[PDB]
C-alpha cells in the first residue's frame, strides 16, 4: 500500500516544513516592533529557521501584526490569496485579534479573522518578544503535526485505509 | 481613435465546436514520414544496394 | 502474409536494416581496427607495441 | 549537403533578401545588418582558413568593430525617431496605400468637410 | 534548531522550497514564465565545468576559460532580464533594468581586470 | 413533529438568525457556499469533518461563514459512531448533508458507503433527536438504480434511505454547478491550460447539461428553508435552459475567446484505461461515465420554480469566471491600458 | 573612415532656425528632413561597405 | 565642468511634442506591504527612468 | 494645460508618436490619463444654482463617458449594463437634486470627482464601489433572484409586508 | 441605443419632438447622448453636447462627423 | 516572424549556430570572440526593445 | 429569385452552405427593433427583381447563434457575400441605399476576374480565423 511510503516521506515533508518557515515581511502597526525584536538576537528566529520574504509568494507565514481598517481590508485579502501554498495565518495583538483598543472605532475592523482565515492567535497589545515566539513555535508544532492527526482508521493489518 | 479604426469595424465570428476525431492521427506527419521514405528509397536506398552489391 | 503495415513501410525497414548490418560487419570486420572504436567486441589490453589489434 | 563554400556565398544574399524582405521597422533592419555583418565575419574566416591568408582571418575584428559602430549609431538613430516623431514602422510615415498592413487607415485631422 | 544544533538546515530549506506549491499569474506568459528559470537553472547548473582543481584537474580540458566565464555570466544575466520583463511586476522590470546597469558595467570592470 | 422553522432573514452576521444548523461533507466545493448562506444573517453552522489535510484552504475557509461564536469546526470526526452524531446535531434545528462519492473515487464500495451509510446514519441521528426541525439531503440529477456511474447508482439508494429513515426530509437533485471553486469551468479551464492545444473529450458530447449557478444553489436552500411545505419532497434544481456537451463548449470558447478544440479518445480505450489506472481528480471514471449520461431536470419531481427562484443563464452566469483567461488578440489601445 | 566622418558632418547640421515666424509657438511642427537625412546616409554606407 | 542644466531639466510648453511625456510614466503602488514603507503607507509614486516624478500619498491606512 | 485632465495627460499611443505622423492626439476622457492626480483643486465657487445645477450636470457627463471603462477594469460589466450602471447613478444623483445650497453642491461635485478618479485608478474594490452602481429595486444581472417574498405577499401593502418579515431577532 | 432606456417608445418614435416629450429628464439626456458618443466612438463638443434638443439633430452631426465608426 | 522579440531571439540563435559551424570547422578562438562580442550586442538590444 | 427564411441556425448555415451562391444577401432581423416591419416588404421587393442575388432570411430571436456567427451588431441587418465572402453590410432600413450596394457589388464582381481553380464558395467565418490565426494567434502566444 502507498501508506508504507507516504507516512515516512509525510514526516519528512512536515519537518522540512517545519524547519524552513518563512514569514512575510509585513507590519502595520506597534506589533511590527515586537516581531523586529522576535527577529533580532535577543531571541533570535533564525535558531528555529524562520526567515522573513518580502514578496508573498515566497512565504508561508502571515503574521497579521497590527490593527487592520476598513481602507486596507482588501489588501489583506488580497496578500493572503496571493501567498502561495501552503500557508498559515498567525494573529499579532489586541487589535489584529478582536479589534482591540479600537473595537469602537468607525474605520477599524473588528478582526482580522473577518477579512482572513486566522490560523493562530498571539494575545497581547503589544505580545512580549517571548509571547510571539511561543505562539510561532506553538504554531510550528501544530504544523508538523497536522500531516497526520489519526484521521485514516487501521484495518486488522495495522495499515491506515 | 482613428488609430484604432480597423479593429472597432472588424466583423468577428463567434466559433463553432466540433468533435475532432482525427487529431491523434497526425495526418500531417504521416504525409511527411510518406514522402521522407519515398525520398530516402528513391536516392540513399538504390545507390546503398548497388555499392553494397 | 498479412501485414499492418504497408508494402513500402516493409521494403524501408529491410533497407535501413540492411544499412546498419553492413555498416556494422564493414566497421567491425573489414577495418585494421588499430584503434579503439567499438568498445567491448575489441579487446582493452595495454599494448607495448605501436600496432598491436584489438 | 552543400560545401560550405558556396552555402556561405549564398546565405549571405539571403540574408541580405531577408533584409530588404522584412517590413521595414528600423529595428529589425538593423538586426538584420548586424546578421549580415556576421555572415561577412564568418565567410572570411572561412576563406583564410582555406587560403591560409592571416589577412583574412584578422579581417575578422575590423568586422566586428565596423558592426559595432554601425549598430550605436543604428542605437542613436532609433532613439532618435521619438523626439522627430517618426513611427519605427516607416510604412506607417506616408499615406500611400499598401495591401500589406490590415489597418493602414489616415484621415485629415478634421471633424466636418461641409458646415452649410 | 533544524537539526540537532542546526546541522540540516540546508536540507530543510531546500525540501521546504521543492515542496512550495507555484501558479503562474493569469496575465503572465506561461511558456515564458517556466521557461526562463529552466533556462537560468541550467545554466548554473552548467557553471562548474569552467573549473580548475590542478594543474589539469578538469572535467574538460578547456583553454579558454576565462572567455567560457564570461559567456555564462552574459547568458545568466539574460535569464535575469527575461525573469524580470516576463513577471509584469514592475519591481521586478526595474530590477531588470538595473541588473542590465549592472551588465553594463561589469563588462568594462572584468574585461579590464582580463 | 413539527416541520416549522422560525427565524429572521432581515439582519446581518452578529445578529441572531434563529436556525442552528449543523452541515456534514462541508469541506467539498458547495460546502462553504451553503455554510455562509446561513451563516451570513446570523445563525450558528457547525461543520463536522475528517479531511486531509488538516491544513487545507477548503477546511480553513469554513471559519469565515459565520464568525467568530457562530462557525465551529469539529474535527477528526467519525462517521460510524451514532454517538458522534448525536452530538454533532444535538443542538441544531437544520441538518444539512453534502456528503456524496467524490468525483476522484472510482471504487464501488466506497461510493455506496459515502452515498448511504452516511446519510442513513445521519437521517437516524436526526430523527432520533426531536428538536431537528428539518433535513436537507444533497441528491444528484438523473440519480437512478440503472445509472452506469457508481455515483448516481449509491445515490439514488442514499436517498431512499434517507426518506425512510426521515420521512420529513427534502432532497435536492442539483444538476451541474458552475462557480469560481466548481469542476466544471475551472476543470474546463485548467484542462485546456494542460493540454494548450484540446480539451480531451470520450464521447460524441451530446449529452445534455442544465447548469445552475451555485448562488442560486444556495438561495434554493433558504427558500425550502422558509416554505415548510417543501418538506419531504425531492427538487430538481437546474439552469433556464438546457444545453449539450458540445454546446457548453461552444459556450465557452465564444465567452472567453478561445478558439475551441475537442480532441476525442475510443470511449472504451479511455474507460479502460481510467478504471485500471490511479484516479484523481484530473483524471478519474466518473468523468468517463458522466460525459455520456444526460444530467437534466425531468418533470418527474419539484422544479426550482417551485421554490420560487429565478435561476440566472448559463452565459450571463459564467462570464464573470473567464474574465482573467480571456484571449489576447488584436485590441485597442484603450484596451491595452488594462 | 571618411564616411564616418561625412557621417558626423550631417550629424551636426542645425536644425532650428530663429526665423520671423511667430505662428508655430504653441503648436507641434513635425520636419522629417533630419532623420531622412540620416537614415539613408547610413543605410547606404551599409550597403556599400558590405558589397 | 560643464553646464548640463538642458540635461538636468525638461520643461513642459504649451501643445508641444517634444517638450511633454514623451513616455507612459510607471504609476507604482510604493507600500503598503513594501520593506522600506513602514507598512500603511500607499505611495502613487511616477517614476520616469526610475526617477521620482509625481507623488500622490494615501495615509489612511492606519487611521483609527 | 498643467492639470490631470489636461489634454497633455493622453498616453502616447506609441513609443516615438502621438498617434500618428502628421498630427498630435490621445485619449483621456474615456480612460485614465498618463500622468497621476497630483492635486485636485477646489470647485470654483458657485453664486447660483445655476451654477451648481451646470456643476452636476458635467460631473455626471463625465461619469457617464467613463462608466465603460470602469466597468471593464473592475469586471463587473455581468452584473450590470454600461446604461444600467449610468441609470442608477442618476437616480442616485435624483435622490439628491432636492438640494439648494451651491457651497455644499460644489463639496458633493468635489467628493464625486474625487471618487470617479478612485474608481479609475483602481484605488477602491469592485464589491465596496458598486453599491453606487447597484440597481435600487431590480436584481443584479449575474445572479438569480428569489421571488418567494413577492409570491407571497402578491397584491398587499409594504406595511403588511414588512409587519410579516419583521424588524427584530425574534430568539432573544 | 434608445432600447436601453425602456421609458420611451421605439415604435411611435417622433424624431423632432423633445427629449422631455419622449421622456427624459437631463440626466437621462446625459446618459442618452454619452451612450450614442459611446456607440459611435465620438465626442461631442460641449457647446453641441448642451445644444442637442432633439434626435434629429444628433443624426444630422453625426451624418455630418466623417470620424463615426 | 515580425515580433521583434522573437526575431532578436532568431538573430542570437543564428549566431549560436555560426558559432556551432566555426567550432566544426576548428575556428574555436574566433568562435569564442564571437559569442562574446555579440552576446553583448544582444543585451543591449533587448534593453532597446524594453525601451 | 424568392426570400427564403429561415429560423433555425443551424438550417440556415447548412442550407447555404449546400448551395454556395455567387452572391448571397443575408438579412438578420429580430422583433425589438419597429423598423423590421418595412425592411422585411423591402427585402421581399428587391429579391423579385434581383435574380443574381441569393435572398435569405435569419430572425435572430429564433437563431441566437445566428447574431454571433455573422456578427450582427444592429438590426436590421443585410450582408452581401461574393462566394461567401463579406463584401458589404448596411444597417438599418433604406431600399434605396440596399438596392445601391447589391448594384455596386454585382457590377464589381462582374468585373473581377478570379483565376481558374480558385474561387470555390467559402463559409463566413474562414476569412476571419486565416486572418485571427495570422494575427491574433501569435499576439496571445505573446502576451498572455
Ligand atoms: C534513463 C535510462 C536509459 C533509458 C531511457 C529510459 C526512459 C527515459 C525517458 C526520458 C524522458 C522523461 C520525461 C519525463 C520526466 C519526469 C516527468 C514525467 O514522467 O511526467 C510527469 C509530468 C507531470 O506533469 P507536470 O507538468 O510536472 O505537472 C504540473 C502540475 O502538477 C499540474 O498542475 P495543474 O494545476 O495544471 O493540474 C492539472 C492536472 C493535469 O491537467 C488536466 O487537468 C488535464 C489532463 C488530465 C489527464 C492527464 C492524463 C495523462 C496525460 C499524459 C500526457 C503525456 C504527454 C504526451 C501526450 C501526447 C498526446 C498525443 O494535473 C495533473 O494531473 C498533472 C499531470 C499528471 C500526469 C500523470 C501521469 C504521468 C506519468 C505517465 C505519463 C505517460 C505519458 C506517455 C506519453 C507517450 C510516450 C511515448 O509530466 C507529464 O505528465 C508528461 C510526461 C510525458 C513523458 C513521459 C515519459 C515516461 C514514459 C515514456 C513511455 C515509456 C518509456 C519509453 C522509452 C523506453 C526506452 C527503453
Ligand atoms: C524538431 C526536432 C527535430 C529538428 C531537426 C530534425 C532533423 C533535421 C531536419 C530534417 C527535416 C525534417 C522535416 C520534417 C517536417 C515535416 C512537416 C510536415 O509534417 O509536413 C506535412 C505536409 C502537410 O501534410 P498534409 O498535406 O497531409 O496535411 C495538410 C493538408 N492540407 C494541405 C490540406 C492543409 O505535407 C506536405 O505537403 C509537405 C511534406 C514535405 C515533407 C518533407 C520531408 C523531408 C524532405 C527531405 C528529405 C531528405 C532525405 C535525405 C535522405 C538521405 C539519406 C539518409
Ligand atoms: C554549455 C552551454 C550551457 C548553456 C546552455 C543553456 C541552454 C538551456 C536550455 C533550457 C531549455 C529551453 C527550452 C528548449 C526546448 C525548446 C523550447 C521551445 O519550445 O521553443 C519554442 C520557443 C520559440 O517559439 P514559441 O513557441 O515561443 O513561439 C513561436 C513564435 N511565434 C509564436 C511568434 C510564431 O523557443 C524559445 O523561445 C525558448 C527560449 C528559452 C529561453 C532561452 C534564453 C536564452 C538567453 C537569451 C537569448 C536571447 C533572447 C533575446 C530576445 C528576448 C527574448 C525573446
Ligand atoms: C523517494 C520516494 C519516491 C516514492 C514514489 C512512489 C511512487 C508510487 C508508488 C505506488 C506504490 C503502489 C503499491 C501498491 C498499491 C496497492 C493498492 C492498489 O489497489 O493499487 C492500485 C492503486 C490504487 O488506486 P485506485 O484508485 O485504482 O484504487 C484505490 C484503492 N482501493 C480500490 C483499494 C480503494 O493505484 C495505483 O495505481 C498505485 C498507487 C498510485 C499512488 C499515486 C500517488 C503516489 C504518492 C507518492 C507520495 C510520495 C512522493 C515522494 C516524492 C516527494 C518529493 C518531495
Ligand atoms: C529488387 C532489388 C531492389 C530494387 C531497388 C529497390 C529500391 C527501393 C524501392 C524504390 C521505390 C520506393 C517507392 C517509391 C514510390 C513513389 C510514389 C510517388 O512518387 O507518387 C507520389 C507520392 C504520392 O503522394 P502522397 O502525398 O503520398 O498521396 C498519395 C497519392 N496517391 O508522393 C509522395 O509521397 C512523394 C514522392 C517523392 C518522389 C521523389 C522522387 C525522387 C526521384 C529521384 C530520382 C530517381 C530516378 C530513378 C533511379 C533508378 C535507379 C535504379
Ligand atoms: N457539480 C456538483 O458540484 C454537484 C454536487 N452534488 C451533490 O452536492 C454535494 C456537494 O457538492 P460538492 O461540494 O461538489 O461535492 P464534493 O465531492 O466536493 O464534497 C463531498 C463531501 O463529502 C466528503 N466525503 C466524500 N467521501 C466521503 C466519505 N466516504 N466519508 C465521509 N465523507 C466523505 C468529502 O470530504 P473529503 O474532503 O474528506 O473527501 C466532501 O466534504 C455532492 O457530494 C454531491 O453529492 C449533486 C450534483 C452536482
Ligand atoms: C465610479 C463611482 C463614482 C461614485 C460617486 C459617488 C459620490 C457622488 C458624490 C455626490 C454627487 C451628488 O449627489 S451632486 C448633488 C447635486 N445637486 C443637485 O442636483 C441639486 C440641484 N439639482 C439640479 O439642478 C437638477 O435637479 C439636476 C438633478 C442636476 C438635473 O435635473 P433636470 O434639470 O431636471
Ligand atoms: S494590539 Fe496594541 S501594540 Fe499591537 S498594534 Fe494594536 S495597539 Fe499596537
Amino acid at each position: 500500500r502507498v501508506d508504507y511510503i507516504v507516512t515516512p516521506i509525510n514526516a519528512v515533508v512536515s519537518w522540512a516544513r517545519q524547519g524552513s518557515f518563512w514569514p512575510l515581511t509585513f507590519g502595520l502597526a506597534c506589533c511590527a516592533v515586537e516581531m523586529m525584536h522576535a527577529t533580532v538576537s535577543r531571541y533570535d528566529f533564525d535558531r528555529f529557521g524562520v526567515i522573513f520574504r518580502a514578496t508573498p509568494r515566497q512565504a508561508d507565514l502571515i503574521l497579521v501584526a497590527g490593527t487592520l481598517t476598513n481602507k486596507m481590508a482588501p489588501g489583506l485579502r488580497r496578500l493572503y490569496e496571493q501567498t502561495l501554498d501552503p500557508k498559515w495565518v498567525l494573529s499579532m495583538g489586541s487589535c489584529a485579534n478582536g479589534g482591540g483598543y479600537y473595537h469602537y472605532s468607525y474605520s477599524v475592523v473588528r478582526g482580522c479573522n473577518r477579512i482572513i482565515p486566522v490560523d493562530i492567535y498571539v494575545p497581547g497589545c503589544p505580545p512580549t518578544a517571548e509571547a510571539l515566539m511561543f505562539g510561532v513555535l506553538q504554531l510550528q508544532k501544530s504544523l508538523y503535526r497536522q500531516i497526520n492527526e489519526g484521521e485514516k482508521k487501521y484495518n486488522k493489518k495495522d495499515l491506515t485505509y | 481613435q482613428n488609430n484604432d479604426r480597423w479593429v472597432y469595424e472588424r466583423r468577428k465570428s463567434n466559433f463553432i465546436a466540433q468533435v475532432d476525431y482525427e487529431y491523434f492521427k497526425f495526418n500531417h506527419w504521416r504525409t511527411a514520414w510518406r514522402y521522407f521514405r519515398n525520398i530516402f528509397l528513391l536516392t540513399a536506398g538504390v545507390s546503398f544496394l548497388y555499392n553494397m552489391e | 502474409a498479412v501485414r499492418f503495415v504497408g508494402p513500402l513501410n516493409i521494403v524501408f525497414a529491410g533497407v535501413a536494416f540492411l544499412m546498419f548490418y553492413e555498416n556494422n560487419y564493414k566497421k567491425l570486420y573489414l577495418n585494421p581496427r588499430y584503434s579503439y572504436t567499438m568498445p567491448y567486441l575489441q579487446s582493452a589490453k595495454i599494448t607495448k607495441n605501436l600496432y598491436e589489434k584489438l | 549537403m552543400l560545401t560550405w563554400i558556396s552555402f556561405w556565398s549564398l546565405i549571405f544574399w539571403l540574408i541580405l533578401i531577408i533584409l530588404v524582405l522584412k517590413p521595414k521597422n528600423f529595428i529589425s533592419i538593423l538586426f538584420m545588418s548586424e546578421l549580415t555583418w556576421l555572415a561577412l565575419y564568418c565567410l572570411s574566416l572561412l576563406f583564410g582558413a582555406i587560403y591560409c591568408d592571416i589577412t583574412l582571418l584578422s579581417i575578422s575584428f575590423f568586422i566586428l568593430g565596423v558592426a559595432g559602430l554601425e549598430f550605436s549609431f543604428g542605437i542613436l538613430i532609433a532613439i532618435l525617431y521619438k523626439n522627430l516623431n517618426e513611427s519605427l514602422n516607416t510604412d506607417l510615415n506616408n499615406n500611400n496605400n499598401n495591401q500589406n498592413i490590415f489597418d493602414k487607415n489616415f484621415k485629415t485631422p478634421l471633424e466636418k468637410i461641409n458646415w452649410q | 534548531y533544524v537539526g540537532y544544533r542546526g546541522r540540516l538546515q540546508y536540507i530543510a530549506d531546500a525540501l521546504k522550497l521543492f515542496i512550495k506549491g507555484i501558479v503562474v499569474p493569469e496575465g503572465s506568459n506561461k511558456f515564458w514564465f517556466v521557461a526562463i528559470p529552466s533556462a537560468a537553472g541550467a545554466i548554473c547548473y552548467t557553471f562548474w565545468i569552467n573549473s580548475m582543481w590542478g594543474p589539469s584537474v578538469s572535467i574538460f580540458d578547456l583553454e579558454y576559460n576565462l572567455v567560457y566565464a564570461t559567456i555564462l555570466s552574459i547568458l545568466f544575466s539574460f535569464c535575469i532580464m527575461l525573469t524580470g520583463y516576463f513577471s509584469k511586476s514592475k519591481y521586478a522590470f526595474m530590477a531588470s533594468i538595473r541588473c542590465a546597469i549592472l551588465m553594463l558595467n561589469i563588462e568594462i570592470f572584468l574585461g579590464l581586470l582580463v | 413533529r413539527s416541520t416549522q422553522l422560525k427565524f429572521y432573514d432581515g439582519g446581518n452576521r452578529q445578529s441572531i438568525s434563529g436556525i442552528r444548523a449543523t452541515i456534514f461533507g462541508a469541506t467539498g466545493f458547495m460546502g462553504p457556499y451553503i455554510g455562509a448562506a446561513l451563516g451570513y444573517i446570523g445563525s450558528d453552522v457547525i461543520f463536522p469533518h475528517n479531511h486531509v489535510y488538516a491544513y487545507d484552504d477548503y477546511v480553513k475557509e469554513l471559519k469565515l461563514c459565520a464568525g467568530s461564536g457562530q462557525s465551529y469546526i469539529m474535527r477528526h470526526f467519525n462517521y460510524d459512531d451514532d454517538n458522534m452524531y448525536d452530538m454533532a446535531i444535538k443542538n441544531s434545528n437544520v441538518v444539512i448533508n453534502l456528503v456524496g462519492s467524490r468525483l476522484q473515487n472510482k471504487n464501488f464500495q466506497k461510493a455506496a458507503y459515502a452515498n448511504i451509510h452516511v446519510a442513513k446514519k445521519i437521517a437516524e441521528a436526526c430523527a432520533r433527536n426531536p428538536n431537528v426541525r428539518r433535513l436537507i439531503h444533497f441528491s444528484a440529477a438523473g440519480a437512478d438504480t440503472k445509472s452506469p456511474s457508481p455515483d448516481l447508482h449509491t445515490k439514488f439508494h442514499g436517498e431512499e434511505a434517507v426518506l425512510n429513515a426521515f420521512p420529513n426530509a427534502t432532497i435536492f437533485r442539483p444538476c451541474t454547478v458552475y462557480g469560481m471553486q466548481d469542476y466544471f469551468i475551472r476543470h474546463w479551464i485548467k484542462e485546456r491550460d494542460w493540454w494548450y492545444h484540446f480539451n480531451i473529450v470520450t464521447d460524441d458530447c451530446t449529452a445534455k447539461r442544465q447548469p445552475i449557478l451555485i448562488n442560486d444553489v444556495a438561495q434554493c436552500v433558504l427558500n425550502a428553508l422558509k416554505l415548510q411545505e417543501s418538506a419531504g419532497q425531492i427538487y430538481e434544481l437546474g439552469g433556464p435552459h438546457v444545453y449539450s456537451r458540445l454546446e457548453v463548449f461552444e459556450m465557452l470558447a465564444n465567452l472567453s475567446g478561445r478558439p475551441p478544440k475537442l480532441a476525442h479518445i475510443p470511449h472504451d480505450i479511455a474507460l479502460k484505461i481510467t478504471q485500471n489506472f490511479y484516479n484523481w481528480e484530473f483524471f478519474n471514471m466518473e468523468k468517463v461515465i458522466k460525459d455520456k449520461l444526460d444530467l437534466i431536470v425531468t418533470g418527474k419531481h419539484k422544479t426550482i420554480s417551485d421554490l420560487y427562484v429565478q435561476p440566472v443563464s448559463f452565459p450571463q452566469g459564467a462570464e464573470q469566471f473567464i474574465d482573467d483567461v480571456r484571449y489576447r488578440g488584436v485590441e485597442t489601445h484603450d484596451n491595452l491600458e488594462k | 573612415l571618411v564616411s564616418c566622418a561625412i557621417f558626423y558632418k550631417f550629424i551636426v547640421s542645425k536644425i532650428s532656425f530663429k526665423n520671423s515666424n511667430y505662428k508655430d509657438n504653441y503648436f507641434s511642427i513635425f520636419s522629417k528632413n533630419y532623420l531622412n537625412v540620416l537614415f539613408y546616409q547610413y543605410w547606404s554606407s551599409f550597403f556599400s561597405s558590405v558589397m | 565642468m560643464n553646464r548640463s542644466i538642458f540635461q538636468l531639466w525638461k520643461p513642459e510648453s504649451p501643445r508641444s511634442n517634444v517638450n511633454s511625456k514623451q513616455i507612459k510614466t510607471m504609476n507604482v503602488n510604493f507600500g503598503p506591504q513594501h520593506p522600506a514603507a513602514h507598512g500603511v503607507l500607499r505611495l502613487i509614486l511616477q517614476l520616469n527612468g526610475e526617477i521620482a516624478e509625481r507623488f500622490d500619498p494615501h495615509i489612511g491606512l492606519l487611521h483609527r | 494645460m498643467n492639470h490631470y485632465w489636461g489634454s497633455s495627460n493622453t498616453i502616447p499611443a506609441s513609443s516615438t508618436q502621438n498617434n500618428n505622423y502628421f498630427s498630435g492626439g490621445g485619449n483621456n476622457v474615456t480612460i485614465r490619463g498618463n500622468e497621476i492626480m497630483e492635486r485636485l483643486p477646489s470647485q470654483t465657487p458657485s453664486q447660483n444654482m445655476v451654477q451648481a445645477s451646470m456643476k452636476t450636470l458635467r460631473f455626471y457627463r463625465k461619469f457617464c463617458r467613463l462608466i465603460p471603462f470602469i466597468l471593464r477594469i473592475h469586471n463587473i460589466g455581468t452584473k450590470f449594463t454600461a446604461q444600467q450602471a449610468m441609470i442608477n447613478f442618476g437616480n442616485y444623483i435624483r435622490e439628491r437634486n432636492h438640494y439648494r445650497d451651491p457651497g455644499l453642491i460644489d463639496h458633493r461635485i468635489q467628493l464625486g470627482y474625487e471618487l470617479l478618479y478612485e474608481a479609475e485608478m483602481h484605488f477602491s474594490q469592485h464589491t465596496i464601489l458598486m453599491q453606487y452602481l447597484s440597481p435600487y429595486n431590480t436584481p443584479l444581472s449575474d445572479r438569480g433572484y428569489s421571488y418567494l417574498e413577492k409570491v407571497k405577499y402578491g397584491n398587499k401593502s409594504k406595511f403588511l409586508q414588512g409587519f410579516y418579515k419583521g424588524n427584530k431577532p425574534t430568539e432573544f | 441605443v434608445l432600447s436601453n432606456f425602456e421609458q420611451v417608445n421605439l415604435k411611435n418614435l417622433r424624431w423632432e419632438q423633445n427629449f422631455k416629450k419622449l421622456g427624459l429628464d437631463s440626466l437621462d439626456q446625459t446618459a442618452l447622448l454619452a451612450s450614442i458618443e459611446h456607440e459611435f466612438t465620438i465626442l461631442f463638443p460641449d457647446g453641441v453636447f448642451e445644444g442637442f434638443e432633439n434626435l434629429e439633430q444628433v443624426v444630422n452631426y453625426i451624418l455630418k462627423n466623417i470620424n463615426a465608426v | 516572424n515580425n515580433n521583434l522579440y522573437y526575431i532578436l531571439l532568431y538573430i542570437f540563435l543564428e549566431i549560436v549556430f555560426f558559432g556551432l559551424f566555426l567550432c566544426l570547422y576548428q575556428l574555436e578562438l574566433f568562435t569564442g570572440f564571437l559569442w562574446v562580442a555579440e552576446f553583448a550586442i544582444v543585451f543591449i538590444a533587448v534593453v532597446l526593445l524594453f525601451y | 429569385s424568392r426570400v427564403r427564411s429561415f429560423n433555425d441556425f443551424k438550417a440556415a448555415k447548412t442550407y447555404i452552405d449546400t448551395l454556395k451562391p455567387k452572391l448571397a444577401c443575408l438579412y438578420f432581423r429580430a422583433d425589438w427593433n419597429p423598423l423590421c416591419e418595412q425592411a422585411d416588404k423591402d427585402f421581399d421587393k428587391l429579391s423579385d427583381t434581383h435574380l443574381e442575388y441569393e435572398f435569405v432570411k435569419i430572425d435572430i430571436d429564433k437563431a441566437p447563434q445566428a447574431k454571433g456567427y455573422f456578427a450582427v451588431r444592429c438590426e436590421p441587418e443585410f450582408l452581401l457575400l461574393c462566394l461567401g465572402q463579406e463584401m458589404t453590410r448596411q444597417t438599418g432600413q433604406n431600399q434605396r441605399n440596399l438596392e445601391h450596394r447589391l448594384f455596386k457589388v454585382q457590377e464589381y464582381v462582374k468585373g473581377l476576374n478570379f483565376p481558374a481553380g480558385m474561387d470555390t464558395y467559402e463559409e463566413f467565418h474562414e476569412q476571419y480565423m486565416a486572418e485571427h490565426t495570422q494575427l491574433d494567434k501569435e499576439i496571445n502566444e505573446w502576451a498572455r
